[PDB]
């Protein structure tokens, strides 16, 4: 899509994904976040659209392994221009994902995240004929970072993750929670097969 | 060391007012030999505390929520001029995350991540959130030097704290340094300048209060006219020696169409994208 | 004075969309054209210059509405020729100070 169809279709009810990479960055696998939502249990109707809004040669390198799915667009552009989320209607998504490829190729232990960050706070600052009731999930690579997606809160670095106001509400997530799962998995033989289903 | 030392012959000089501020350093390194001793020859108003802008803790220990403003020093020479502004926007995310309200003044080195620095929801540069572009200010520096040669020179000059050396041998620096020695200072103005013109004001505080007037105002309007200059709570900035002298602006005694050739707001010449191929 | 058109205005625009969109004359955006310039004139040929040779900084501001400093060439202060191009810059100079025909001098000038 040009930001001139995406600012005439009507998009409401739906997914917006936004993906900081590039041309070296690692594959997500985006695959595993379509295929839930495409699940053959959702009605056609029901089915929420999904809009990728990113770098052209990131998303043309995952291509390949989501091109088979109904209802998908991709928006080429930056997830932090204002611009391209006021054109996919931003204001009217169920849900807007920001998650990043380039979160460990780096070696300085504070850049990863920023720009997730950054696209969070875009958002919620953004203005509508109003944007912090908006519905976000960030991902985060550092555990630490999660207490700067909120500012009506109580920071503290000794704070555990689970404890944290972000990760209650649901609008932040790291993969730090899932280290429980191999003590789980131990010793409930089948629940991996229950959590994947 | 360079960068310290530098910063206090600005702040501390003496062509400034009764600056009892108290200048608070944070930074993870431990200072070496001669950085201690810069801050032993200002014990009574300069304080150093080790720790990181990206830890909550530390931004406490610095008592951040009382501090009048922050002020985050940029890298100019560095390797990677989008590493190191992507490192002063994460100090300043994580400033604001611990207090929205503080006033923060920062050095950006390309102009396309100070885009991204206003995208943040508690930066308000309405109230003072300051981003100083080197990129910015030199091309514009430059820019304007070539509608004026050596304007580069004297803007730099007007920031710049500097006292008048005094010279004795006819030679062009000895009048250099004369103007060498202005700095461009802020001033309230109304008791008897209120609905005045803003010319007239101009001549009044140039010939009698012996003090470069008003180069500005209300709003940040440059060099008026005659019309659209009537305002009681407006604010000045003038070119004077120093501090001291701008003052007596205050309680003055009167004793002795069909195509599209600009932008949306009109601020630029504008015309059509035109392709490299054809001005080449 | 240095970027030209820092105003609240465009800020907001670039903000949103990173570059400048085209518009039409309209006459409140055409009324944005009406801000100062910096220029420099010459001090030797215009209405000026019985001052250029009457040798003080007498401010008149009461034409065309601002002068703000002198750009003196380096070796105009002594009695022998040179063929010295290079001028330097004198910022804010007194009202009683001894000016000479070959000044340009630094100024803001209206919209017209
Ligand atoms: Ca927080
Ligand atoms: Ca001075
Ligand atoms: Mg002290």
């Amino acid at each position: 899509l040009t930001r001139s169809e995406a600012a005439m279709t009507v998009l409401s009810g739906h997914v917006v994904v936004c993906i900081f990479g590039d041309v070296s960055s690692a594959l997500i696998g985006l695959r595993n976040l379509v295929m839930p939502l495409r699940a053959s249990n959702f009605h056609y109707h029901e089915l929420k659209h999904i809009v990728f809004v990113g770098s052209i040669e990131y998303l043309k390198r995952e291509w390949e392994t989501l091109h088979n799915f109904p209802k998908v667009s991709i928006l080429p552009g930056t997830p932090l221009s204002r611009a391209d989320l006021r054109a996919v209607n931003i204001n009217l998504c169920d849900m807007c994902v920001i998650l990043s490829a380039n979160q460990n190729n780096i070696d300085d232990t504070s850049l990863q995240d920023k720009e997730c960050i950054l696209a969070s706070l875009n958002i919620k600052s953004m203005q509508f004929d109003t944007g912090v009731n908006i519905p976000i999930i960030t991902e985060l690579v550092n555990d630490t970072n999660v207490q700067f997606l909120d500012q009506d809160d109580d920071d503290d670095p000794d704070t555990e993750l689970y404890l944290t106001q972000p990760f209650a509400c649901g609008t932040a997530f790291a993969v730090s929670v899932l280290d429980s799962l191999m003590s789980a998995t131990y010793f409930n033989d089948n629940i991996l097969t229950l959590i994947r289903t | 060391l360079e960068s310290v030392s530098n910063f206090l012959k600005d702040f501390l000089h003496k062509d400034r007012d009764d600056v009892n501020v108290e200048i608070v350093f944070l930074h993870n390194i431990s200072p070496n030999l001669e950085l201690e001793a810069l801050f032993k020859r200002h014990f009574t108003q300069v304080e150093f505390y080790q720790g990181s802008v990206l830890n909550p803790h530390d931004l406490a220990r610095v008592k951040i929520e009382s501090a009048d403003a922050c002020l985050i020093l940029a890298n100019k020479y560095c390797a990677d001029p989008d590493a190191e502004d992507a490192s002063n926007i994460m100090r300043v995310i994580s400033i604001k995350n611990y207090h929205p309200k503080i006033r923060i003044i920062t050095q950006m080195l390309q102009y396309h991540n100070k885009a991204h620095l206003l995208n943040i929801p508690s930066w308000n540069w309405k109230e003072g959130d300051d981003a100083i572009c080197l990129a910015e200010l030199k091309l514009g520096f430059i820019a304007q030097s070539c509608l004026a040669q050596g304007l580069s020179t004297m803007l730099a000059n007007l920031f710049s704290m500097r006292s008048f050396i005094k010279i004795e041998e006819d030679t062009w620096q000895k009048y250099y340094l004369e103007g060498v020695s202005n700095e461009m200072y802020t001033e309230y103005l109304s008791s008897a300048f209120v609905g005045l013109s803003f010319p007239t004001v101009c001549e009044l505080c140039f010939v009698k209060l012996k003090l470069l007037m008003i180069a500005i105002e209300s709003r940040i309007l440059i060099n008026p006219g005659n019309h659209l200059k009537i305002q009681e709570g407006t604010l000045g900035f003038f070119i004077a020696s120093d501090a001291k002298e701008v003052k007596r602006a205050f309680f003055y005694c009167k004793a002795c169409s069909n195509v599209k050739k600009y932008d949306s707001t009109g601020m630029f010449h504008w015309c059509a994208p035109k392709e490299i191929e054809k001005v080449i | 004075l240095v970027t030209g058109g820092a105003t609240p205005e465009l800020e907001a625009l670039i903000a949103e969309e990173n570059a400048l969109r085209g518009g039409y004359s309209t006459p409140q955006t055409l009324a944005n054209r009406d801000r100062c310039r910096v220029a420099q004139l010459a001090l030797l040929d215009g209405p000026f210059a019985d001052l250029g040779d009457g040798g003080c900084y007498g401010d008149l501001f009461c034409k065309a509405l601002l002068c703000f400093g002198i750009y003196r060439l380096r070796d105009a202060h002594l009695s022998t020729p040179s063929q010295c191009t290079k001028r330097y810059v004198i910022t804010n100079p007194p009202y009683e100070f001894e000016l000479v025909p070959t000044d340009l001098i630094f100024c803001l000038m209206q919209f017209d």
